[PDB]
RNA sequence: AAAGGGAAUCCGGUUAAGAUUCCGGAACCUGGAUAUGGAUUCUUCACGGUAACGUAACUGAAUGUGGAGACGUCGGCGCGA
RNA sequence: UGACUGUCUAAUUAAAACAUAGCAUUGCGAUGGUCAGAAAGUGAUGUUGACGCAAUGUGAUUUCUGCCCAGUGCUCUGAAU
RNA sequence: CUUUACUUAUUCAAUGAAGCGGAGCUGGAAUUCAUUUUCCACGUUCUAGCAUUCAAGGUCCCAUUCGGGGCUGAUCCGGGU
């Protein structure tokens, strides 16, 4: 029940990986390879357009 | 004295002069408070002959009403 | 430094949320302050008869502070100095045995509304200063035409709070001299010459011009734009 | 004209100064006594057949006290009264409209001496 | 010489919306400076169900310009959109469906709804379930765009007015019977309470223009004037014809 | 709101009449103070498991986000008292 | 005879009456329709937007709804000494 | 006894009154026609990630105190949200 988290310890409220109580390992997964990809996506746009300002 | 100027030029309202600050003044009264202080009267020969002496504990208050 | 880099934030839109920036152009001002904002634009959008506006020309920085410069040689008695020469009145009423030869003649500016009127009514003001910003406009606002019609000379002046320092007041609305030294005689006459070319001598062509019909900023800009175009 | 740089578009009231009274003359300038003193407290014990019961058996002693008291006050004012130390106060306004405490008192003390030595039984 | 039961509604005693279970104002984002000249991206997270209407919402949440921190709007999803879908708000926005963007910057015969009547209303026009407008115009000279509204009606609105691209979800609804005075009951129940309607020729003369007699009938015609006064229009207010659309 | 949300108390005994309230034993919660043991620390803010996660602990302000509170009705099936 | 389930005259009428779904007509694109308020910088619909709201009639399904716009009502970019 | 122009009265609406109005770098289908007669664009569109600490950087001053304050980053003007 909600006010019993205040007495039990940190470990019984989480998990020891990023996003512990919050999350649950694939949608922090999820958003790993998201946090990944786009910006690399993000850097391949920026090289592709500072290209094709350059050419004309 | 200046009162007597005041007087008369206060009994023509529809003057320029007098008609322009007729509608720059009911603006401002409109954006006050319905009742509200004023710091001084506006028309200080009319509050001297009607009563009103500029020393402490006389007050003036305007106010508007809505007719019909 | 290789352990600084740089960042930059990409303020557009949709990216680096704005940073603060001066936003005293959008704050919603206390209703006095926009009150009191709006009624000196609402002043001068609205075609101003030549009664008023005949003030908003105001006596200009130089002569102004020559104005200034004679009429502070006649700032009248404060409370101390009268309770010095009551004293020394009362010495030589008391064992002096001297009856109104104790104190000499005072030479000092004349304030107050009904004074001042009354001296420009008997001719008597040498000089009159009538303070621009008076509320309401109706106490002084007789006071050029007067001025003009007795043939004293007026110069509307900047500031009721200048000229009621110069009475140990507050607020004065108006100054007058009605004499003064005879070192200062030269002095008033070039003042009196230098302040008739802008008020007296002005005021049958001032007495024809209306005032304001001044538009905004973007409306000016808006109407300039029309003008142009067409 | 340096013009103040708001960040904030929204005017808020400043903090001007908040003096502290200081005042020409004092409201009352006497002031009351204590309105609830141990006296005003501890009405009177109550000596019932079964609050007596409670003394020699329970170590409770059976007050009628103030209604205007708790059992800080109640407790404050019997250690004061009667020099005990005090275990527990559990009180109950009465169906008369008194009320009535229930004064358990520690283990060194024996409550029937202490009511011996107050005066009943 | 009753208050009779449309005069009632007024006052708005029982007649209030039963609102306890509505997700809130349904309603565009407000037009700030991204929308105004350039576009915003929020993100589909919920198509809920709203009661009382017979269209799903959006809640779509997008950032805060000037703030950090996430601001949620509460759309009325159009027919097409997803959880997950980027809703991309603004003048620069492109011409995908469930995107915001003004009635200047859209071409002719496009589908809007949600579609505004002044320019920073949030929504008015075409908010129910299955309806659109469509936009017959544009008129650059004068910041219009001429539009059709689901009525039939052809509407001036002004170019900075938006709408969201597609037809409102939900379509297709009114097709069903309800078949039971259950169902309409509980189709009443969370709009208000305008449900069972006796017929006034049932009723009393005191309560009813259309009450009394030996036998149910209206006895005056039902066309009432439209400068008719409050209790008189009980019938077909100001009619300009009747009888069955046919010719 | 003494029927909704809600921090935490149970058994046994007891009275002519009170008890989840008294007594005896065994708890728990909230607020506050605060010491000792442990832990962490010369890689200053722990370690193990590929991982789901584990542990007696194992800094975390503004600000933001998320969860719990927090939810219909019927039907059969499973488990428990 | 009412389609049905349902509702009502508490205390003489439970019905064939009311409601119903279905059908139809009307008004209204918000500076709006319908309706409140003595007024208001006031309200209900409306946390609404024509698949909506508001005013009526008929009263499931099947099969149909004919003629009459003279009267009365409603309505109309319409007639201009 | 006709029309359309102004905005400050009056009316409506919104916002935590945030980017309004005017003018300013490139670019061109201005054939620069020696002149911006001249218009448009004002950092964000594969993806249910993230975006906050007067901002990193550049530069100047402090009297430097292990830190602080300007300018710029983020054009100027008008305070008409
Ligand atoms: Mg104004
Ligand atoms: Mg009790
Ligand atoms: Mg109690
Ligand atoms: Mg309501
Ligand atoms: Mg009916
Ligand atoms: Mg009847
Ligand atoms: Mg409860
Ligand atoms: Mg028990
Ligand atoms: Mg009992
Ligand atoms: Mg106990
Ligand atoms: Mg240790
Ligand atoms: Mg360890
Ligand atoms: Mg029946
Ligand atoms: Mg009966
Ligand atoms: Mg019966
Ligand atoms: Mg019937
Ligand atoms: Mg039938
Ligand atoms: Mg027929
Ligand atoms: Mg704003």
């Amino acid at each position: 029940r909600p006010r019993q988290y205040a007495t039990v310890s940190k470990t019984h409220k989480t998990v020891s990986r990023a996003y512990g109580g919050s999350r649950c390992a694939n949608c922090v997964k999820e958003r790993i390879i998201r946090a990944f990809l786009i910006e690399e996506q993000k850097i391949v746009k920026k090289v592709v357009k500072e290209q094709t300002e350059a050419a004309k | 004295g200046a009162y007597k100027y005041l007087e008369e030029l206060q009994r023509k309202k529809q003057s320029d002069v007098l008609r322009f600050l007729q509608r720059v003044r009911v603006w401002e009264y409109r954006q006050k408070n319905v009742i509200h202080r004023a710091a001084r009267p506006t028309r200080p020969d009319k509050a001297r002959r009607l009563g009103y002496k500029a020393k402490q504990g006389f007050v003036i208050y305007r106010v508007r009403v809505r007719r019909g | 430094n290789p352990l600084t880099h740089s960042t930059p934030k990409n303020f557009g839109i949709g990216q680096a949320v704005q940073p603060k920036r001066n936003l005293s152009r959008y704050v919603k001002w206390p209703e006095y302050v926009r009150v009191q904002r709006q009624k000196k634009i609402l002043s001068i959008r609205l075609k101003v008869p030549p009664t008023i506006a005949q003030f908003q020309y105001t006596l200009d920085r130089n002569t102004a502070a020559e104005t200034f410069k004679l009429f502070n040689k006649y700032r009248p008695e404060t409370a101390a100095e009268k309770k010095e020469r009551l004293t020394k009145e009362a010495a030589a009423v008391a064992e002096g045995k001297s009856k109104q030869d104790a104190s000499p003649k005072p030479y000092a500016v004349k304030y107050g509304l009904n004074h001042v009127v009354a001296l420009i009514e008997n001719k008597k003001a040498k000089l009159v200063l009538i303070a621009n910003d008076v509320d309401p406009i109706e106490l002084v606002v007789f006071l050029p035409a007067l001025c003009k019609k007795m043939g004293v000379p007026y110069a509307i002046v900047k500031g009721k709070a200048r000229l009621g320092t110069l009475v140990n007041q507050k607020t004065s609305a108006v100054a007058a001299l009605t004499e003064v030294r005879a070192e200062d005689e030269a002095a008033l006459a070039k003042l009196v010459s230098t302040i008739d070319a802008n008020f007296a001598d002005k005021y049958d062509e001032v007495k024809k011009h209306w005032g304001g019909g001044i538009l905004g900023n973007k409306a000016q800009a808006k109407m300039d734009k029309r003008a142009k175009n067409s | 004209k340096a013009l103040k740089v708001r960040t904030s578009a929204t005017f808020r009231l400043p903090k001007t100064l908040k003096l502290a009274r200081a005042p020409k003359y004092a409201s009352k300038a006497v002031p009351h006594y204590n309105r609830l003193d141990s006296y005003k407290v501890i009405e009177q014990p109550i000596t019932s057949e079964t609050a007596m019961k409670k003394v020699e058996d329970g170590n409770i002693l059976v007050f009628q006290v103030s209604m205007k008291a708790n059992k800080y006050q109640i407790k404050k004012a019997v250690k004061e009264l009667y020099e005990v130390d005090v275990l527990k106060v559990n009180t109950l306004v009465r169906p008369n409209g008194t009320k009535k405490a229930y004064v358990r008192l520690t283990a060194d003390y024996d409550a029937l001496d202490i009511a011996n030595r107050i005066g009943y039984i | 010489g009753r208050v009779i039961r449309n005069q009632r509604k007024g006052a708005g005693s029982i007649f209030t919306s039963h609102t306890r279970l509505r997700q809130g104002a349904a309603k565009l984002r407000t037009l700030d400076y991204a929308e105004r000249h350039g576009y915003i991206r929020g993100i589909v997270k919920q198509i809920v169900h709203d009661s009382g209407r017979g269209a799903p919402l959006a809640k779509v949440v997008f950032r805060d310009p000037y703030k950090y921190r996430l601001r949620e709007e509460i759309f009325i999803a159009n027919e097409g959109v997803h959880t997950g879908q980027f809703i991309y708000a603004g003048k620069k926005a492109s011409l995908n469906v469930g995107n915001v963007l003004p009635l200047g910057s859209v071409p002719e015969g496009t589908i809007v709804s949600n579609v505004e009547e002044k320019p920073g209303d949030r929504g008015a026009l075409a908010r129910a379930s299955g309806n659109y407008v469509i936009i017959i115009g544009h008129n650059p000279d004068e910041n219009k765009t001429r539009v059709r509204l689901p009525s039939g009606a052809k509407k001036v609105i002004s170019s900075d007015a938006r709408g969201v691209i597609g037809v409102i979800a939900g379509g297709g609804r009114v097709d069903k019977p309800l078949l039971k005075a259950g169902r309409a009951f509980h189709k009443y129940r969370l709009k208000r309470n305008s449900w069972p309607k006796t017929r006034g020729v049932a009723m009393n003369p005191v309560d009813h223009p259309h009450g009394g007699g030996n036998h149910q009938h209206i006895g005056k015609a039902s066309t009432i004037s439209r400068g008719a006064v409050s209790g008189q229009k009980a019938g077909l207010i100001a009619a300009r014809r009747t009888g069955l659309l046919r010719g």
